[PDB]
DNA sequence: AGCTCGATTTTT
DNA sequence: GCAGAATCGCCC
């Protein structure tokens, strides 16, 4: 049985109706799209404070009638988002910056897009779709919406019943709501402007969801592309070809010695991303611990409205580090450029990036001139990153680009320049600003780009294999300890560390390495380390002991051990802002291209072009490539999905009387019913592999991985013992004037240690020779570069150098993987200009003096030295992928693929990459006490 | 280079360097020098990737860094030596 | 089970699915435990090769031409065997057997 | 594809009467079309 | 029909046919009884 | 009446 | 610039 075959019976969406004179305001506006002057905006679903508790997110949707005594019913999930649309100037904005609607407008014209354009109608009036009695001033107006029926909602073809009317409790406010029903219900007809539309919502949708969409299939006929999606859900279209009419491409491929295959290739990746993309949003989805508001963790100090909007605020600053990274990084998914070709023989069609390319002039698929190019363009200067391409990154969404700017108020300026005071007051209060007029310069978007200005990406016009960024919720089940996934299953190694730290817990120590005692003096700190390297040696016998009675071929199996994590499919288990659905929708269809480019290749090479254009070729070709990349996309290495039946148990159900209620009159019938959809194709992992042990085979890259074993003079400073010598040194040393390093690196030179005025002098000759011997014990014998910052970690460290010894791997490093990790900090305001809101500032001096009074919150990262701990708090991850592809062995002529951990590019992105072939970094922020319970 | 890169910089050659002397006034010199006023507020997040290599030496610098904030004297180099250099047992080992 | 009949005769709903059926068949068939087969493409060498000209030999006369060629077909399937399998050892797990 | 049983009394008079004996009838090609 | 080259028909069938295996240790003991 | 089996090559 | 890998599940 499944999810889908459980789900009840109900409509194609609702609209929520909130009370002014309670419903919190501030807190939904700190998780919203707000800019000034909106009409719309998005905020996400969340039981109690968008939706009811107990909110049913997976439905059985009667959406047709074929005649009025029978329905039929589609299977789905909610959409992510909610779209307020009625009072909507009540939800203050997430950026104070003014202009941003026109700045939009202009710059959707140079590069090409298509504009909303409005139905013939008015949009719908209050009084027909609110409930009976109900004030319009006095409430807040939002639709909820199933993800098969997003686009009937955007088109004007749904119904409200406002007698179906329902009294529900959100939070504290007591609210209603009403249904919404597909026109298809309604058999005998019901008159045109008895449907629902509103253009401002409708034009909010194609800015903040559709636009985003189509720059991921690089198609410019958004338009278009919505009314072949909603064709797509209605009619079953999934095996017949339809995006290929609507692609464009560059001179680059134009131009190309095998352009005629390029053209296919590149075409039916799209087409499968279209197929597929849909059906593994709209399939039933579990339900989220994190999606009910009221349980958050975060908010458990706080006393009153102050309180928790500003745990709001902090909350926000923690993912801020995940959405700058995908504006600052030269290889992020916002600047994916398309498919090109060489690499072996199924990495040779592959994924490309740059900023330059997207700004090109194209043709279509029978090689006719179609989009005429732009020149470019500020204060970045000629050649460089401007405001039009965050506009660009953006979708030209004037609700996405708020959001986006109010991430950046979090980071830090890093100049390669004028004062921050004497700009403010300068150049951005000058009548030549077409955002602002000079009227607002602390928070105008210029003021927010020329301070971080040096950190943009460089715009890029070449055709190189790179790895993508990608941002998103991790899955359940992650191998990030230093071995990876070795011994997973058959004791296992996960049953080794639950050992070990069992031993840690009797020593008085932590999971996280804190002390229940702290060390005394000399002797107890020695004593502390001695008992620890015991404990480990102990476990390791009883480890050894196993492996040798059992016969297991432990000694090969750590050259085949890998680092896992799991990047989740379910929309639900992303993070709580609008811009994270940007994220995972463009993620999710980039992963699809890339591994459907060999199984289009190689159904390409037996069926060939033979100068067809692609739209030609694929009306004969494609419904049988569909079948091929569901046999060869699905457990081939990197995608998890489960095919299913959906089934209805009994033959009629109860429903109200629909054409009554049309009417006004409320009461029940059992309308039989059956489903209109049997097959759904639930998604589940996207896995990620990095490689742990070099084997010396490649004689080209020993050098990077080679162990020394000379006797440096740095080995107790650069050895296990100095970030604890450092820690306890007032309680070794009490009242000494010398620094640590500089007590630690005269011994390490001169042979000599200070004795404090009472201490005994051989107390002290001990501490020294064991600080001695083990740090010369850890240069011999050490294979894991890290300086441990805890006993746990210290401990893990000795006991994994000790597996790979067995092994006879001494040779080389093992490969690390490191997590970057948000802290968040108050600073004083005075390079922070936005404190001051939309002020007009007159002079340079009254900037200083506004500032000087007001601080400012800023985020940086810190990295983790144990990235296991991080993956046991659900985090939040950004992480670059290429995708692999490559032959089965024993005779096997399959395909399988592995995504590969890979590099971040840029220097803006995080100063800790500031220089590795043996250390790679994933940013990481936990989930268990922010919004899951412990 | 950031700015930022060259501080960095020049900190891993003064510490490589400096020998038969404690290094925390001479870090102190140069933070003060590239940094002046903006010191009075120096985080530990901040001040351990100035140090880069040698990290574990920010508690003694943000230590030192509060006395020149508290005892009232200008953010400049020439004061700093000024007030700091105003303001042992050894046993030998096998 | 897929793409269910729905009362057609099997010459309608072959006239859709038969070219898909044809691909799932050369990808589930060979090499999952019966049969072995390889794929292989021919080529020839020689942009022309000496042939006897047939237009002079269907009149009696025999000479020689370089005649210009290429393939009409480049995929070949070349068979190798079918596999017999017979189990060994009776383990004492199916107890009606014993 | 698994080895299995011959069906009818007339085939061989060795198969008269078993789960575990069965059988195949075999010619040799050594030493009478190709040589050792 | 005509049966193919390599069969495995000894009281083991294909046990250890690769990695001794146990085509070799038949030949070893026709080798003994050869003696 | 008459096991269960993830599969390919290798080839003596 | 920045390896290599037949794959699925299982979840202690
Ligand atoms: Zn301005």
């Amino acid at each position: 049985d499944n999810l889908g075959s459980q789900s009840q019976p109900g409509p194609c969406g609702y609209i929520y109706f909130y009370p002014l004179a309670t419903y919190p305001l501030r807190e939904v506006a700190t998780l919203g799209t707000g800019y000034a002057g909106h009409r719309c905006l998005t905020v996400p679903l969340l039981c109690g404070i968008t939706v009811e508790p107990g909110f049913s997110i997976n439905v059985k949707a009667l959406h047709r009638r074929p005649d009025p005594n029978c329905g039929l019913l589609r299977a789905t999930s909610y959409h992510r988002d909610i779209y307020v649309f009625h009072n909507a100037h009540m939800v203050p904005p997430i950026f104070e910056g003014p202009g941003l609607e026109a700045l939009c407008g202009e710059t959707r014209e140079v590069f090409g897009y298509d504009a909303y354009s409005a139905l013939p109608r008015e949009s719908s009036k209050p009084g027909d779709f609110f409930p009976e009695g109900l004030d319009p001033s006095a409430y807040l107006g939002a639709v909820a919406i199933t993800e098969a029926f997003k686009e009937r909602l955007y088109s004007g073809n749904l119904v409200a019943i406002p007698s179906l009317k329902q009294e529900v409790a959100v939070g504290q406010s007591a609210s209603v709501r009403v249904p919404l029903y597909d026109k298809e219900v309604f058999p005998e007809g019901v008159p045109q402007l008895r449907q629902f539309y509103n253009s401002d919502l409708s034009r909010c949708m194609h800015e903040a969801l559709y636009t985003g969409l189509a720059q991921a299939l690089r198609v410019r006929r958004v338009g278009k592309l919505v009314e072949l999606l909603e064709k797509q859900s209605l009619q079953d279209q999934a095996k017949v070809a339809k995006v290929a009419p609507l692609k464009e491409f560059p001179a680059s491929t134009i131009s190309h010695p095998d352009s005629g295959a390029l053209m296919i290739v590149d075409s039916a990746a799209c087409e499968l991303a279209v197929s597929y993309a849909p059906a593994m949003l709209e399939a039933s989805h579990e339900t989220p611990a994190s999606l009910n508001y009221d349980s958050w963790p975060l908010f458990a100090d706080c006393e009153g409205p102050e309180a928790r909007v500003a745990a709001l605020h902090r909350y926000n600053a923690s993912l801020a580090p995940h959405v700058s990274t995908q504006i600052f990084a030269t290889n992020s998914v916002l600047y994916v450029s398309g498919v090109s070709k060489s690499e072996s023989l199924f990495n040779s069609f592959y994924m490309t990036h740059g900023l330059g390319t997207l700004q090109e002039g194209t043709w279509d698929p029978c090689r006719r001139p179609c989009f005429s190019g732009w020149g470019g363009p500020g204060t970045n200067g000629p050649g460089n990153y401007a405001v039009e391409h965050l506009v660009y990154a953006a979708s030209f969404s004037p609700n996405l680009l708020a959001r986006y700017a109010y991430y950046l108020q979090f980071c830090q300026g890093q100049k390669s320049v004028p004062e921050t005071g004497s700009y403010v007051a300068g150049a951005a209060a000058s009548p030549m600003c077409s955002l602002c007029e000079g009227r607002a310069p602390a928070v105008c978007l210029n003021t927010l780009f020329f301070r971080l200005r040096d950190r943009f990406p460089p715009v890029m016009s070449t055709q190189r294999r790179d790895p993508y960024v990608i941002s998103g919720a991790s899955g359940s089940y992650n191998e990030t300890d230093f071995l990876g996934n070795f011994l997973n299953f058959i004791y296992t190694y996960w049953q080794l560390n639950q050992n070990l730290l069992e031993r840690l817990s009797r020593l008085g120590i932590d999971a996280e390495g804190k002390l229940e005692k702290e060390p005394h003096g000399p002797r107890d700190f020695v004593k502390m380390f001695k008992d620890v390297d015991a404990a480990v040696d102990a476990e390791v016998v009883q480890f050894m002991n196993s492996m040798a009675k059992n016969n297991i071929t432990y000694k090969d199996l750590v050259k085949s051990c890998y680092h896992v994590m799991q990047y989740s499919c379910n929309p639900f288990a992303q993070p709580a802002c609008p811009i994270f659905t940007q994220l995972f929708y463009r993620s999710l269809l980039t992963i699809l291209q890339d591994i459907s480019l060999p199984i289009c290749m190689c159904y390409e090479n037996d069926n060939p072009g033979l100068g067809q254009s692609p739209p030609e070729w694929l009306k004969g070709h494609y419904q049988t490539l569909c079948t091929n990349f569901r046999s060869l996309a699905i457990d081939k290495g990197v995608l998890t999905a489960k095919e299913a039946k959906v089934v209805h148990g009994e033959p009629t159900c109860d429903l109200p009387d629909l054409d009554a209620a049309l009417q006004g009159r409320v009461y029940g019938r059992r309308l039989p019913v059956r489903m209109s959809k049997v097959l759904m194709l639930c998604p589940r992992n996207i896995k990620i592999k990095n490689r742990v042990v070099f084997t010396g085979e490649n004689a080209a890259l020993q050098n990077s991985f080679i162990k020394s074993t000379t006797r440096r003079e740095n080995y107790i400073i650069n050895g296990p013992y100095m970030k604890f010598l450092n820690t306890y040194h007032k309680t070794l040393f009490p009242d000494t004037k010398l620094s640590s390093l500089y007590l630690w690196h005269n011994f390490s030179r001169r042979r000599s240690v200070p004795v404090p005025s009472g201490a005994s002098a051989e107390e002290y000759s001990d501490l020294a020779l064991f600080v001695d011997g083990g740090s010369r014990a850890h240069e011999e014998s050490n294979v894991i570069d890290v300086v441990p910052g805890n006993l746990v970690t210290y401990a893990k460290q000795r006991l994994n150098n000790a597996i790979l010894k067995a092994c006879g791997q001494t040779q080389f490093y093992i490969s690390l993987i490191q997590g970057l990790v948000p802290r968040t900090q108050s600073v004083p305001a005075r390079d922070y200009p936005h404190v001051l809101g939309t002020r007009a500032v007159e002079s340079a001096a009254a900037y200083a003096e506004a500032t000087s009074s007001l601080t400012a919150t800023t985020v940086v990262c810190a990295a983790t030295d144990c990235l296991s701990q991080v993956c046991k708090a659900r985090p939040v991850v950004t992480l670059p992928v290429t995708i692999n592809k490559y032959t089965g062995v024993n005779g096997n002529n399959q395909i399988f693929q592995a995504g590969n951990l890979g590099y971040f590019m840029g220097r803006g992105v995080d100063r800790n990459l500031l220089q590795s072939m043996r250390k790679k970094f994933v940013f990481a922020t936990p989930t268990l006490g922010l919004t899951v319970k412990r | 280079t950031y700015e930022i890169e060259n501080i960095r910089a020049g900190l891993e050659a003064i510490i490589s360097q400096k020998q038969e002397e404690d290094c925390v006034f001479d870090v102190v010199c140069n933070l003060v020098d590239a940094m002046g006023e903006a010191c009075a507020s120096l985080t530990r997040d901040d001040a351990e990737y100035l140090l880069g290599r040698f990290s574990v030496l920010a508690d003694s610098v943000l230590e030192t860094l509060a006395t020149i904030a508290s005892s009232g004297i200008e953010w400049t180099a020439e004061a700093a030596r000024d007030f700091l250099e105003g303001v042992d047992n050894f046993i030998s080992v096998a």
